[PDB]
């Protein structure tokens, strides 16, 4: 199956986010860090290991997809590269983000940062850096992701996902 | 050098003992089996002839 | 003599100070009234020297030192690597009538007629255990007290444990002595070596599993692939059980299998490999591999048969 | 209503199973097979009890048990596991009862009549050989 | 209420499986408790009936559980069992022996072995009854100890096989076979080979050579 952006009608003051990654503990920590703080909207978080998802009908529409890449293992990079081929092009227009983990400890890194630099640049998507092991940085990353999700869902008048694509565009 | 000879000679003596035991058991059970079979055959034949 | 005193001093120095009173109480060589005279609040060296003075005042032989060494070794029993042996008997032999004195005499006489200078010390302890300490020697040298050999035997059982210290040159002799004294026919070495004696005891006697059956939260988070998680949890629980696992720390595999994957398609020779697994507590890290997502849900049989097959070293061919 | 009768039947069958528990050998159905509980008693004095785990799948195998190692269970398993499993259980009962009785006799001798005995009596783990000297007043 | 019915059915199936595996079907069981405290002493009286596939029984006993700080001694103070009045006198003898010895498990195991040997004896006799109906005369029936072989040509010549089941003092059960020949002296005066006095020992050697039914059928064929 292929995931599409606009299959189902939006809910009433509800935003949904999807997190794809191999390490479940980090995803769980990021999720309950996002849900720890309150906001004006109703947030829902979905967790997955890879794409495509198991078939279901009750699943609502997805507004943002975040791919978590762990620099300490090539398995996560291979999994993300495989999963990137199961989403349509129309979903890449400002609704996909990349989150790299483990850049702080250089000695443990097994993947060069320049490889994920091409990976992010090829698909025209923003790239973020964070160490999910530390709570102080994880809280800030969760707040930033919540703000980005609120922008993407259309809760901010005058700003859409396409404009956000131009806002975070890199010069080179 | 002679210590190895000690060890190896004890080895073959030990591994040949059970074979001798088993052969003795087989022989002294087979002898009585044959004797009993012959005696039973003789008795059966004699009784059959007496009845006939 | 002076060698006995030096050996006793070295043994005492090896003994820790906190548990020294227990070791001396268990030794039961010196009289009780001679123990409270020595003050244990002073420095360790002063106490050791005082004990050397007291034991030199009394007639002390090498048997007492050997018994003290045996007691210390059985109290520690984690400073050496242990190996196991398996013993087989003919089908035509009836159940043997085990006797302590006959076994001791036969074991002593075998070594006395094989070698010339050798020291043997015996200690019979509860749960039917026999500890044998052997100091090796030959005709042209005195027995060596620096490299002893420890043997643990269980009466009326086909198993015996040994300490791998110096027996490599006299292993067949020790095996012959064991198989002659206990009236057995064949002795073989099992591929099972470890540092924890209790783990070996539990594995060999397969009494590590004693689970017997008788009649006498953030709903906003949606976890997908939950069925896969429950399936892998069930598979792990069924394969590894629920009982506490025995403690092991090493595993070795040798592989002589062909490479099958365009790449080395024309090669007809095996790919020789040697693999070692090391961990402070094995059989528990492997249990957590599947939930962590590092390995597949069903593990390879080569890793889930360590306690069932009672082996530690593996060889695999094509 | 029907709940009372159902509870009465449940307690009756539970009592029946507890009654089977006293016959010496009991069995319980589990997923992998049947768990058998074996009991030992000598002259009416109940003693320790053991358990054995079995597997129903062919061929019959042994999962684990708590029987002492020096009891020769391997040969009797190899020669009666596949045929007449009840006879296997009864023979195992024979072995355990005899061994428990011998141990009980030895322990009663060691504990009760310690005055007549001079030194400790030599005993083997299987308790099939005794040797002791005694002086009677 | 479907779940409760399912549990009742599962328990019934398990009970039937255990009964057909062990071989003992029990009747209703009754329990009474008495507290005699001076360190605690409890007297428990149990009563239960049952049957083993062929034979019924009714037993009632009382035990004295002595609970202390470190020991829990249980001793069968009294036991009393009752049978049905069969013709097996050794059964009553063993019942008396078990009553005066005050033990339970050996009684059950011996009863199992006894009924097992009895069923083999009955099945062996009834099979040979129909295999050769013209040469077999089961005077007392398949549920007895006697077997009567006779030739219809002459009723004078016939012999009997006695199969007995004995219980030793320890509690084991073992069978025994013998033959008795009702032969007139006309055979003695006819044959001077004198092959009739050695019939018992020779027959017992024969049955220990190639089996039981093989010896029986060989005897039937020779007498034919």
């Amino acid at each position: 199956s292929v995931l599409r952006p606009l299959d189902k009608l939006p809910g009433l003051n509800t935003a949904t986010i999807l997190l794809v990654g191999t390490e479940d503990a980090l995803l769980q920590q990021l999720a309950d860090s996002m849900l720890k703080e309150d906001c004006a909207s109703e947030l829902k978080v979905h967790l997955a290991k890879s794409l495509p998802l198991p078939s279901s009908v009750n699943r609502p529409r997805i507004d943002l997809i975040v791919f978590v890449v762990n620099l300490h293992s090539k398995y996560s990079l291979q999994n993300t590269e495989e999963s990137l081929r199961h989403v349509d092009a129309s979903f890449f227009l400002g609704k996909v983000c990349f989150l790299a983990t483990g850049a702080g400890r250089e000695s443990h890194c097994s993947i060069h940062r320049h490889t994920v630099v091409k990976l992010a640049h090829t698909y025209q998507s923003p790239l973020l850096y964070c160490d999910l092991e530390v709570e102080g940085f994880r809280a800030t990353m969760a707040q930033r992701l919540v703000r980005v999700l609120q922008i993407c869902a259309g809760h901010v008048p005058g700003v859409s996902a396409l404009n956000l694509l131009s806002l975070l565009r890199s010069s080179e | 050098k002679k210590r190895q000879r000690m060890i190896e000679v004890q080895d073959e003596l030990l591994r040949l003992e059970p074979q001798l035991k088993q052969l003795q058991t087989k022989y002294d059970e087979l002898k009585e089996r044959k004797s009993s079979l012959r005696n039973a055959a003789y008795f059966l034949s004699n009784l059959k002839q007496l009845y006939q | 003599d002076e060698t006995v005193a030096e050996f006793i001093k070295r043994t005492i120095l090896k003994i820790p100070m906190n548990e020294l009173t227990t070791i001396l109480k268990a030794w039961d060589f010196l009289s009780e009234n001679q123990l409270q005279t020595v003050n244990f609040r002073q420095r360790k060296e002063s106490v050791v020297q005082h004990l050397i003075h007291l034991c030199e005042e009394k007639r002390a032989s090498i048997s007492d030192a050997a018994l003290l060494d045996i007691i210390y070794m059985q109290f520690h029993q984690h400073q050496k690597v242990w190996e196991v042996f398996q013993m087989s008997k003919g089908p035509g032999e009836d159940v043997d009538l085990f006797d302590m004195k006959q076994f001791k005499n036969s074991f002593k006489k075998i070594l006395q007629r094989a070698l010339k200078n050798v020291t043997v010390s015996f200690r019979e302890t509860e749960e039917n255990a026999v500890w044998i300490r052997i100091a090796w020697g030959t005709q042209y040298t005195k027995p060596n007290q620096y490299k002893p050999t420890y043997v643990v035997y269980y009466s009326q059982t086909p198993y015996a444990f040994t300490s791998s210290s110096m027996l490599r040159r006299n292993t067949p002799l020790l095996g012959q002595a064991l198989t002659i004294a206990s009236k057995h026919h064949q002795i073989v070495k099992m591929d099972l070596r470890s540092r924890y004696l209790d783990s070996l005891k539990a594995i060999v006697f397969k009494q590590y599993n004693q689970t017997f059956e008788t009649h006498n939260m953030d709903s906003r988070i949606i976890h997908e692939n939950i069925v896969e998680k429950e399936r892998v949890q069930r598979i792990t629980q069924e394969t590894f059980g629920d009982y506490p696992q025995p403690q092991l720390e090493f595993a070795q595999y040798k592989l002589e299998t062909k490479f099958k994957s365009s790449i080395l398609a024309e090669r007809e020779e095996p790919l020789r490999c040697l693999i070692k697994f090391s961990s402070p507590h094995l059989l528990e890290a492997l249990k957590s591999l599947a939930p962590a997502g590092i390995a597949d849900a069903p593990l390879s049989p080569l890793l889930t048969c360590i306690p069932n097959k009672r082996m530690n070293y593996f060889k695999i061919r094509d | 209503n029907e709940q009372e009768a159902l509870e009465e039947k449940l307690e009756n069958v539970k009592a029946i199973l507890q009654a089977y528990h006293f016959t010496g050998l009991s069995g319980k159905l589990t997923s992998r097979g049947v768990c058998v509980c074996i009991s030992t008693a000598f002259e009416g004095n109940l003693l320790d009890s053991y358990f054995v785990d079995l597997v129903i799948q062919k061929p019959l195998r042994i999962h684990h048990h708590s029987v002492p190692v020096f009891i020769p269970l391997e040969e009797i398993a190899a020669k009666y596991l596949q045929t007449n499993i009840q006879h296997f259980l009864f023979s195992l009962c024979e072995y355990l009862n005899a061994y428990s009785g011998r141990k009980y006799q030895a322990d009663r001798l060691q504990s009760d009549f310690a005055a007549l005995l001079t030194g400790p009596l030599q005993r083997n783990p299987l308790c099939n050989l005794l040797s002791f000297t005694y002086k009677l007043d | 209420s479907k779940d409760l019915k399912n549990q009742l059915g599962h328990l019934e199936s398990e009970l039937s499986f255990l009964s057909t595996l062990t071989g003992i079907n029990i009747r209703n069981h009754s329990k009474q408790t008495e507290d005699l405290t001076s360190i605690r002493k409890v007297l428990q009286r149990h009563r239960l009936s049952g049957n083993c596939h062929m034979v019924t029984f009714q037993l009632e006993f009382q035990i004295l559980e002595i609970q202390n700080k470190e020991r829990l001694s249980s001793a069968v103070t009294d036991l009393n069992i009752i049978m049905e009045p069969t013709e097996c006198s050794e059964l009553s003898e063993f019942v008396s022996r078990a009553e005066e010895r005050k033990d339970l498990f050996m009684f059950f195991r011996s009863l199992h072995f006894f009924v097992e040997w009895f069923e083999y004896r009955k099945r062996t006799f009834k099979h040979l009854k129909e295999k050769y109906p013209d040469a077999v005369y089961l005077s007392e029936g398949p549920s007895s100890c006697s077997m009567g072989i006779r030739s219809a040509s002459r009723p004078g010549f016939e012999l009997v096989i006695v199969w007995r089941i004995q219980i030793d003092e320890d509690g084991k059960v073992f069978p025994k076979l013998d033959l008795l020949t009702k032969v007139p002296q006309r055979a003695l005066e006819l044959d001077k080979n004198r092959a009739i006095e050695t019939a018992p020992l020779s027959f017992r050697t024969l049955v220990g050579l190639l089996g039981i039914e093989a010896a029986l059928e060989s005897l039937i064929k020779s007498l034919c």
